[PDB]
């Protein structure tokens, strides 16, 4: 009764900063996640040869790639953030605009950590395929593309998702 | 905004769905890695479903646009059971769309095996692939009808 | 499968890598792929499992009583661990999970391990020991495949046992009791007491049925031949080379038969 | 209002159970068809089926989902909430129907299909076997999105 | 208002519980029946009897959830919350009963499997002892029933 | 009040745990008969038993719950709290040692295949046990029947 | 008021936990004389002691338990909450150690099945064990008097 | 006031945990036990001791929760929420002090039945630790005495 | 005036937990020292120092448990709301601390009196690691003194 | 009003999340080292990168901590909920990033320790991998610390 | 009015976690230092420094303690806020960093000592892994004592 009417009140500010931060660091962790695999396969293979490690390096080279789409979803939510005075942080089009960067922010890190995972575990199995066999490079390399397009995906997503905010 | 969360959930839960159909992508690409170390051609065989599942990913990502571009509140106002409508429609297409990307992840190991194998029912394993992202975009289509039943 | 993503990534792709590096004599590659096994000291108790075996041998030549330590030293490290008569039976019995079965089947210690035929009832329990340390491996497909092995190895045993162990006396409860989950129960191969009848429900055993076909040489052979052609098919089941589990053991296994291709061309 | 809201939130757990479910089932059938296909492709074709029909129970089950999108009515008359709860429950029934029918399903089919590598006619067993709990899961699936529409009235 | 909601609620926990024991039984005498195929191809037909029992069991739950939905009309019968919440009872008993029974069946089924590839004596009673665990579906349904009429009964 | 909804859930709870107590017990007393059956036919007959009688404490759940049931009634009483909470609480009393029992009594029957498969006497000892099994869910459900019959309020 | 609430609670509390304590002692009491009868069945007469004692426990516990319930009477007495939740408190404090109980005396039991299987004198020191076991019941029941006396101690 | 609810509550959670622990020591050594008198008699007849300790822990918890049940006189003290926590608080430490006791002492009870099989003076010196973790035992208990003398400020 | 309830309840954790320790400590020492028992009988000596130190753990939490009771005193100085929290403070700092060694007390003892059978010689490492061990709880019990110093200016 | 509370909590937790990370990261490190070395103890005079990263992640989460206590100036700026609240959670994101990577990379050199055993081209190689870890964990260390800037508004 | 009585608990907390972290790293310094003196009582004399380390550790989380102890002053200010929600975040901070660091110094020793057993070279490279380990915890325990130093909040 009582406790269910006062559930709806929140402080949209607190939201749009857990949107602004929270995925850039899930980000983050994802591709700290992919480079610990990645790297965990080329110790693996580091005994023939740095091919499978030029490998790896590609997909650092893509988890790179994520944390700087996650530093520039960063800087958007900086800029994205509304007028939300400090005495205007109440109105319900605040808590619609808190509620839309949220929404932003975990589509983004949520994805772009999943596409990390994705990318390492590709990544780790492509190298100790390149170790097995010095043939196989190219197709390594097109799951790392594949893996830096889905990151570039959730990137292109969260630019899209920077305009939403309605706070006053 | 209760409505706003409502709809952004209806949205996301699809987006998370792609997310989830990523790992099913990199199962592909683990089966595939170890059924190109023995032919080349077969690696690009099983690089491809890699590439299509990919491309699955960047379509949700697309549609995740399109909701964004929808997301203006001002339009519509979404009462209790509108956002709880568009939450639960959401929530069934992202875990349909989840349980789809395992499942295509485990056909593209199938396949991947098959294709470290000689060729024999290729055409089979990619029927069988054919249908998990038919089920996948029967997801997706589903949650655009969820998407566009709003108003009064 | 993403365990092995999170964890032990680089150990199973160092294992996969040595397993694809292969494809008297025979001791120096035994030797050599306990020297790889000692450097790279999941898929590690798989190995551990098979190193169990191949000391479960070197124990039961161990137990018995000759220049034994010449012996055993001539024998893989892997297969004479370092850690290793009756004292000598209890002795073994310690750090290797195989030897005390082969002890209590060995109720006479030597005398009861004799190479005749009490040593093949030592080495079965010891062999008992092995897959039950295999299967503490909480179960999956490579525990699967074991439990084919050894199923195979059971038949085997069973059929050798109906074929000359009679003249030895072994008891047919206890020779299918010394023919050890699917290794436990082949009692359609042990119903037939004829030695041409019973081979016949020893090939019917789906492990050996397949893969001995004609069987000039195998089923007709008594000790654990019987399964030959189906312990060259589980190589080929290491063949598939699927990453992401444990494989250890069928690395090891791979090697074996390597070494074994090896020494059976000899010269030439 | 509450009833549209139960009635939808059921509706569409009736999709989502349904829909894990199958795809449990259609996974678990799936690795026993790979492994008789791999075996031999002769049985390969007999063993595909299965596959493709717990996908076809799975998009019947998704597809039911648009059906009930009409089933609560919320430009309609509001009654009672009750009546959405009602409706919210015989979505929930629906799908966790369709989910446990076609785990079974599936579960079943594993093993059928594994074993059909043998005996070609273990194809056609197991997929008759399959049928006879997936054609349960489809059916307790429609019919309890047309529970929901029916129940509406609230008198 | 409280009572038909409740019910209704009741009614979908009966039909997910019979489903789910419907699909452990199922699931259970599938698996079981593809090794008995391997064995005698003939006797196949004789194991299909408990995935037979597992989808009345399914059926019978089911059906007593399509009857619980009947009535929600506020109107048609009188309903004090009381009631309602005891029909949800009587839907939640006779769900739960049926999917620990088919739960049982399942198990039973398997062993039944396994007796089949024995002796086909012990595949006879068997067969008796799976029917003798079916009857306690049968049990729970008709409790669940005089449940829901007694609640049917309301002032 | 709402008390004899929370009654006729407690009587409903009644009856499904102990019907999943009985028929979990039956399942494994089942299990244990196809293995008797497996061993020996002698054994067979014998072992069916123990299922019966799992089985028995289900069908006394399901009467119980059929009484509390009948005992829910507003022409009987007006609503009252007292009434149904004890109701409530006699119905989960006896729905939890029925499955106990049940659980008790599937242990039991599964160590009495064994016995039996043992032994005549070890058979007879099984049937000691489940005796006392038996005797041990008669006195849960009695206890349940009291408390049922302190329904004054 | 909610006091009868709390009261009848912790009688039905006792039973339950008695009666799985119970459960578990007669369950291991049981593996025991199935392991001793199959070793001897002569000696399996006598290993039915402990089965006896923990039932025996149960009894008391459950015996407990009743004349606790039946005291609350609520024409009795008028409506004081430290009756119902001295009666709670004597429930749950009987169950719990009725239950821990039964599971130590089951697994006692077993072991001395066991070792009276091996030597005659194990069966006396076993028996001594239970006697030592059987004080936590004893301390139970002292408990659940004391708080029954503190239940009419109310005013 | 509250006071029963908190009281009682502790008295209860005493004796509960103490006869947890103590069942689960007790347990433990009979295990032990068997062991020795299967090895040999005399050492189960040594083996007594920590059947002895255990009684003495559950004595002590009997105390206890006797002592706080007979600090409740709501007659002729006030009903004060301090008079209930004390009797809360003696309840706790006496329930976790006998619970500890009894797992250490079943560690240490299954350790000297080893130790009486590998040598007696092995088993006369366990019988030290098993004092000095019965003396820690009695150190919480009297504790509780403080704690439950506590209770006199509040009137 | 509800922080008496609170005080209580810390007084009584403290203890609980520290008994809690040194049972964990004890029983682990004594399994220990009964392996190494017929191997070594010589080393019982060695073997009663971990008992020894879990006593003194026990002893040091019954100090404070009693310190911590003797502060409770509603009749002069109403506890207000800052004596109970502050109590409570105090006896889980005190009880925390006691597990802790309790715990690693066990532990080395076990060690200690497994390497008591063979090269009895590092006795004087063994009793130093344990006394390096207890330094822990009689640093827990000085917080706990200090802890419960405070409670009198709490109450202007 | 309640802001200073929630900001002072968001940098303990920053503080906290980062010192776990480095700790579990170095923990990693140090064991693979350990074992490494015990072949050649020549080669395990060059593993010191270990020790390098967990100096580095240890000073990052300390100069973040520093840089968020010292936002904390009610003198200076009344602050609010708003204001407290962005501060917190930005520098715990800092902080969950920070130890998520320093973990990372720990697990990555623990392996990287006997590579670099098995040869020095395997050593520079894990160096590589090592900077390229630490590359990432000075990136969360910007992020946070222009987080932090964003907090004086 | 209650927030500094948080803040004195999150300070005992700070304390608390702290010596658990130096209790787990001591117990694994002294299983090392236990294994290595049963190989050679010289590298005895050599391994005690880890203990020393963590004991090292703890002392300086008691101190943190005995600072944020001395922080709590009536006099100094009336019931403030800031000051509880200050003490306990360092204290939690301090307690959480000083755990992890013991926690990972403990892995780190447990290693270092079977490490010098065999090679006493790399004993070198180990004491400076281990002085880092420890500097973590120093700088977390600074930054802990700077939010201390932070106490005027108010004016």
């Amino acid at each position: 009764s009582s406790w269910s009417r006062a559930l709806v009140k929140i402080s949209p500010y607190t939201f749009s900063a857990i949107g602004i931060a929270v995925a850039i660091g899930v980000s983050v962790l994802g591709a700290a996640w992919g480079i610990y695999i990645t790297g965990s396969s080329l110790i693996g293979a580091a005994i023939k040869a740095p091919r499978i490690t030029s490998k790896n390096l590609i997909s650092v080279i893509f988890c790179e790639a994520v944390a700087i789409y996650g530093v520039i979803v960063a800087i958007i939510l900086q800029t994205k953030l509304e007028s939300v005075p400090a005495s205007q942080i109440y109105a319900p089009e605040s808590l619609r605009a808190g509620y839309a960067i949220f929404a932003s922010g975990i589509i983004v890190g949520f994805a772009n950590l999943v596409c990390g995972l994705c990318v390492g575990i590709i990544g780790s199995s492509c190298a100790l395929s390149d170790a097995q066999n010095s043939s196989l490079f190219v197709k390594i390399l097109v799951i790392e593309i594949f893996g830096s397009a889905l990151g570039l995906f959730g990137v292109i997503v969260g630019i899209i998702m920077s305009a939403q905010a309605s706070w006053p | 905004t209760a409505p706003f969360f409502g709809f952004l959930g209806a949205a996301a839960a699809l987006v998370f769905s792609c997310m989830g159909a990523a790992y099913g992508t990199a199962k592909s690409g683990v089966g595939v890695a170890s059924m190109g170390v023995m032919r080349p051609e077969l690696v690009m065989k099983s690089i491809v479903p890699v590439v299509m599942a990919g491309v699955l990913g960047i379509y949700g990502l697309i549609i995740a646009v399109i909701i964004s571009t929808g997301i203006n509140p001002k339009a519509k106002s979404y009462y209790l059971f509108d956002g709880y409508a568009h939450l639960s429609s959401g929530l069934a297409c992202g875990l349909a769309g989840l349980s789809a990307g395992m499942a295509i992840g485990i056909v593209g190991d199938a396949g991947v095996r098959a294709n470290a194998q000689q060729p024999k029912l290729f055409v089979g394993m990619i029927l069988i692939l054919i249908f998990a992202e038919a089920l996948a975009l029967y997801g997706l289509i589903v949650g655009i009808i969820l998407s566009s039943r709003a108003g009064q | 499968a993403m365990t092995f993503n999170i964890h032990g990534g680089y150990l199973e792709a160092i294992v996969r890598g040595y397993r694809a590096g292969l494809l008297t004599i025979v001791e120096k590659c035994t030797l050599k792929l306990v020297d790889e096994y000692k450097h790279m000291l999941p898929l590690s108790t798989f190995l551990e499992y098979i190193t169990y075996g191949h000391m479960i041998d070197n124990v039961v030549l161990i137990v018995t009583g000759r220049d034994v330590q010449e012996l055993l030293e001539k024998c893989h490290p892997l297969g004479m661990f370092d850690s290793i008569m009756r004292e000598l039976y209890r002795l073994v019995l310690v750090d290797t999970p195989l030897a005390p079965y082969f002890s209590e089947c060995i109720t006479s210690e030597d005398l009861d391990d004799m190479n005749i035929e009490i040593m093949r009832n030592t080495l079965y329990k010891a062999y008992l020991e092995d897959f039950y340390k295999f299967c503490q491996k909480l179960g999956g497909a490579t525990a699967e495949i074991m439990s084919d092995l050894l199923a195979f190895e059971a038949d085997r045993r069973a059929v050798n046992i109906t074929i000359n162990s009679i003249g030895t006396e072994l008891t047919r409860d206890d020779r299918r009791k010394l023919y050890s989950l699917y290794p436990y129960g082949h009692e359609e191969l042990a119903v037939c007491e004829d030695i041409d009848q019973v081979r016949g429900v020893m090939e019917k055993y789906p492990p050996y049925q397949s893969i001995f076909s004609k069987l000039s040489y195998g089923e007709s052979q008594m000790l654990d031949k019987a399964f030959y052609e189906e312990e060259v098919k589980r190589l080929c089941l290491a063949f598939e080379q699927q990453f992401h589990y444990g494989v250890f053991f069928a690395y090891m296994r791979l090697r074996e038969q390597e070494i074994r291709n090896l020494m059976w061309i000899s010269e030439c």
